[PDB]
């Protein structure tokens, strides 16, 4: 994973998992930021 | 635990210490009306009291 | 053995003196344990002598179990009215058209009144439907001190903090109608405001005031649009022009069922919970009516009522209410204001989902004229076609609408985002959708 | 040419009826009667609610009423007897002042929009509470409610003073009403450290809440009770726990006094009214009209701006509720089981009497708060490295 | 406009980044019950003003 922006995060895949806890302080950071509110919803899966 | 106990050899205090009910440690949640309930978890425990 | 009911009903206005007099009340559904007893009366023009006066004389020994209240007016106030009748009878009471249905104040828990005008809340809601599917997603919210203020302030903060996009609340404003303004105190703040979707909440009369002074601001004009609840729409029938055209809001259809169809849904409710009300306990709802002297006793018992007359189904057909006792889910239209004077419908919404019919460009520029509709075809990275969460029911963040002829697909990558800047920098809406027959161009 | 300007009331008796008419008279010879002159209407309190509302539309509204006057009735039926005026006034924007109803639910804008009041709510006893708290330094305070829109109303008003300093939730508990054992609540409040308590309750629940209160003991020295009027009398003031402090507001019990001065509010108000122009007469008669009137929002903006600070109650300002402003109070104390005036409040200062401070238990002086807890509960979470 | 102008060209020629954010023109001729003053001037976020 290249960067904390990594283009395979930017290139979500239904293949290639990136896994998290809900209602962890990451979702809060998720959540409550604008910039990579679009990112977030590929996380909340699984 | 260690650093508690640093601090309660350094400071006044004694300590009783329980795990949280919840495994989270805080969000905010539920209600809609006005603003209801509290953020689940130890967090919402230390409000709480 | 013989089990009749004692009820009436009231039709204000309906543009008659010798208005449609007792049209229904025709045995329907005669199966219904209870057979209904029926009392008409109409009255010309509201007031609050009036109402109060005729209702408790209609009382008399006569002994009414139910009211239902229709108007043909605008007014707001009238449904507050009746409640606190109710309040005092303890008499059930509802309406089924214009001022009654219009929305009130938190309805006192002990109280018995009902609207056939939908929730504030999920009026909020539909209107956030409405910003969504035009992907506005930054908006403002101006409101009055007028009831419910609050619970659409929470309604609308709920609403929006569960959906992953990033919307943005501007500004919410609370300007209090009385203490009527010398210092045009709403021009001062209203003129702030620099968000493109506006959400406005008031009484029918006061959005006329907030609207001449927004076209003083010039908050009316141009990329501009504002978006309102059932209240300031009300009958639809008059339309001081005052509101700006290109005004967005929700309301009950009349085309879909007339007045009368409406009552027979209300009597239909009120002998359907008499109904069930005996089948728990074998129990005469009837109870002495007589608002002067003290609430006949075993009436105080009348509050499982209420609590067995929430949900109610006929005809296939749910009057289900909510603890506020708006109904829980009406059948809703999405209506703009029709260039001119015409209040034309745009969308249509029911229960869980809405559905709109114009594709792109919604709603005479000055500066610019027309519409445009835009077809791509899928190709990686560039134009990725994905297929949507089924329970979304629609498109998420960056994601945009395309419809393939064959369903809807969303397509997303460096044309949607390229193509979304242009249409920011040359601010023009758009309609996109999937080519069909061989997609980038062939020559045979 | 003289012009008739009718006010109307609602009063507990024809004596107060003569009292106001008086007022308005005196009202009428001390201010200029070649360019208008006042009248005044009034009525007796009705044994319901519609009774009442037809009266306001029928007797006071024919008369063309430019305000009206409210008052608690001689046997007080349920509370906020005078409801429904608020919301028949309200319909047409019609300026309704109460003399007796310090009801905290009449301070919303939204649902009464109309209502002026002489005297401030329970809620805003709080004022008197935060000051009292400023002067003996306790941050630390519990806070008991009913469940309401007066409890609810009193958290908030207090909350918000406590939002200037740093917010002090240091506790709070909420209890529903006609509940007559409370118990379990009140053992959750001893866990809390701080050991001053303030609350407000009707008089049926304050005696529940005296008597739950006694049983576990927390009526003793080293504790603090603050509270409302209501609070200390009635059957509460029976089972009322020693050393207790209270409050009383000044004139409260008086209609006529209120009388004398809102008519006088009043007379300034029109006088400085009729200076502007586009004025318009309040509708005549209930009956055939379904309009506000134009006026009535502007006579309620000045006349919650209309000063006159001399008055017969005290100072007169209004809130933005439209509820007065610069009330004043008098702390009384539960010294040998009877009331005592230990000091007065008034103004935005409290004044202290000559009086000894009595503290619940025996003190000849005892400011005692907070406690300090011995111990400290921790929470934790399950996490690998650290725990 | 012809202030405008020698403004536009002083601001203009600096390197500095410097900010107009607003010019407002209104006639004080056809007087106003609009306060159309009042909602142009209201309008304007900027902390320093050339009258
Ligand atoms: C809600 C209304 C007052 N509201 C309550 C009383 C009702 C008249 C009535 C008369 C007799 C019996 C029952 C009811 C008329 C409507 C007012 O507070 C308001 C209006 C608009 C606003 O921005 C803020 C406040
Ligand atoms: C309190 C009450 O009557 N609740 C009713 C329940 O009795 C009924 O069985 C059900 C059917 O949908 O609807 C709800
Ligand atoms: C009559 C009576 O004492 N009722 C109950 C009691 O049984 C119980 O101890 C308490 C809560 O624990 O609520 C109270
Ligand atoms: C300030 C004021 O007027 N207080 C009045 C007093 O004049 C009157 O004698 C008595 C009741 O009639 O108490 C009250
Ligand atoms: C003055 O009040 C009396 C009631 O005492 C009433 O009869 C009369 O009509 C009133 N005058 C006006 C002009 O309202």
């Amino acid at each position: 994973i290249t960067g904390i922006n990594d283009p395979r995060l930017r290139n979500p895949s239904d293949k290639f998992i990136y896994a998290t806890v809900k209602q962890s302080s990451v979702d809060i950071y998720f959540r409550r930021q604008v910039e990579l509110s679009t990112m977030y919803r590929h996380m909340e899966k699984h | 635990v260690d650093l508690l106990i640093k601090l309660a050899r350094e400071m006044d205090f004694t300590y009783e210490v329980h795990l949280v009910a919840d495994g989270k440690f805080g969000t905010q949640e539920r209600v809609n009306n006005s603003n209801a309930a509290a953020w689940n978890g130890m967090m919402g425990e230390l409000l709480s009291g | 053995k013989h089990p009749n009911m004692d009820i009436a009903v009231i039709l204000v206005g309906t543009t008659e003196e010798v208005a449609i007099k007792d049209v229904h009340e025709k045995d329907d559904f005669h199966h219904l344990p209870v057979t209904p007893r029926v009392e008409l009366v109409t009255m010309q023009e509201s007031d609050p002598k009036s109402i109060i006066t005729r209702i408790c004389d209609l009382m008399s020994d006569k002994k009414v179990q139910g009211v239902v209240f229709g108007d043909d007016t605008d007014q707001e106030a009238i449904a507050q009215i009746l409640d606190f009748i109710s309040v005092q009878t303890l008499t059930p009471i509802l309406g089924i058209h214009g001022g009654s249905s219009m929305i009130m104040a938190d309805k006192e828990e002990a109280s018995m009144f009902f609207q056939f005008g939908p929730s504030i809340e999920q009026q909020a809601s539909v209107m956030l439907n409405i910003m969504e599917e035009y992907d506005w997603y930054i908006f403002s919210i101006v409101t009055t001190y007028f009831p419910g203020y609050q619970d659409f302030e929470n309604k609308v903060r709920s609403t929006i903090e569960n959906s992953f996009v990033g919307w943005e609340l501007e500004e919410v404003i609370h300007l209090d109608m009385s203490l009527d303004d010398i210092d045009s105190k709403i021009q001062n703040q209203l003129c702030k405001l620099q968000s493109p979707v506006i959400l406005l909440y008031c009484t029918k009369e006061e959005a006329t005031y907030i609207f001449e002074v927004a076209h003083s601001v010039g908050l009316t004009g141009y990329g501009f649009t504002w978006i309102v609840p059932s209240l300031v729409a009300g009958d639809t029938d008059t339309v001081p022009d005052e509101f700006p055209t290109g005004l967005i809001s929700v309301s009950y259809d009349e085309w879909d069922y007339d007045l009368p169809a409406r009552v027979r849904d209300g009597i239909a409710i009120i002998t359907t919970a008499a109904s069930t009300m005996l089948s728990e306990h074998n129990s005469i709802p009837q109870s002495k009516s007589s608002c002067n002297n003290i609430q006949e006793s075993r009436v105080y018992e009348a509050h499982m009522l209420k609590r067995y007359l929430i949900n109610v189904t006929f005809e296939g057909r749910d009057l289900s209410f909510s603890e506020d006792g708006y109904q829980m889910h009406p059948k809703l239209v999405i209506i703009l204001l029709n260039q001119e004077r015409k209040w034309e419908r745009v969308g249509k919404y029911k229960d869980r989902s809405l559905k709109m019919w114009p594709v792109f460009d919604l709603y005479s520029e000055e500066h610019k004229d027309e519409h445009l509709s835009i077809v791509t075809l899928e190709e990686a990275p560039f134009v990725i076609v994905e297929d949507v969460d089924p329970l979304s029911g629609t498109c998420m963040r960056n994601t945009v609408p395309c419809r393939k002829q064959i369903i809807k697909r969303c397509c997303k990558g460096f044309c949607i985002d390229i193509l979304k800047k242009i249409a920011k920098t040359v601010k023009f809406t758009y309609d996109l959708y999937l080519v069909t027959n061989g997609k980038h161009g062939k020559k045979i | 040419d003289p012009k008739i300007v009718n006010i109307g009331a609602v009063l507990s008796t024809k004596k107060h009826e003569q009292i106001f008419r008086e007022a308005v008279n005196q009202a009428n010879f001390f201010h200029f009667t070649r360019k208008i002159q006042l009248n005044a209407t009034s009525v007796t309190h009705r044994p319901n609610a519609i009774q009442m509302a037809l009266s306001v539309c029928e007797d006071l509204i024919s008369s063309q009423v430019y305000a009206i006057l409210v008052s608690h009735p001689p046997a007080p039926t349920d509370h906020l007897t005078p409801t429904p005026i608020s919301y028949t006034a309200g319909f047409y924007r019609i300026p309704v002042i109460g003399l007796t109803t310090r009801m905290s639910i009449y301070s919303d804008k939204s649902i009464h929009l109309s209502f002026l009041r002489t005297v401030p709510p329970y809620s805003h006893q709080a004022l008197v509470w935060f000051e009292m708290m400023r002067l003996f330094n306790w941050n630390h305070v519990i806070l008991i409610v009913s469940d309401d829109h007066e409890g609810r109303a009193a958290q908030k008003k207090l909350e918000t003073l406590l939002e200037e300093k740093e917010s002090k939730a240091d506790k709070v508990l909420q209890f529903e009403p006609g509940t007559k054992n409370l118990t379990a609540l009140l053992l959750e409040a001893k866990e809390l450290e701080a050991r001053v308590i303030i609350l407000s309750a009707s008089e049926d629940d304050a005696t529940a809440v005296y008597k739950s209160a006694a049983m576990l003991d927390m009526t003793g020295a080293g504790y603090v009770w603050l509270v409302g009027e209501r609070e200390i009398s009635g059957s509460a003031l029976r089972y009322a726990p020693d050393g207790i402090i209270g409050l009383q507001l000044i004139n409260g019990k008086n209609e006529s006094a209120h009388i004398s001065d809102a008519v006088a509010v009043v007379a300034q108000a029109i006088h400085e009214l009729f200076e502007m122009e586009q004025i318009t007469d309040p509708p005549r008669g209930c009956v055939g009209n379904t309009n506000i009137w134009k006026t009535g929002p502007l006579f309620k903006r000045v006349l919650m701006s209309s000063k006159y600070p001399d008055g017969v109650t005290g100072r007169i300002e209004f809130n933005e509720d439209g509820d007065r402003k610069f009330a004043q109070y008098s702390i009384m104390n539960l010294q040998n089981r009877k009331l005592v005036q230990v000091g007065i409040f008034d103004g935005s200062y409290i004044i202290q009497n000559d009086r000894k401070i009595i503290w619940p238990g025996g003190e000849t002086e005892r400011p005692q708060g907070y406690q300090m807890s011995t111990r400290l509960k921790i929470v934790t979470i399950h996490q690998e490295p650290f725990v």
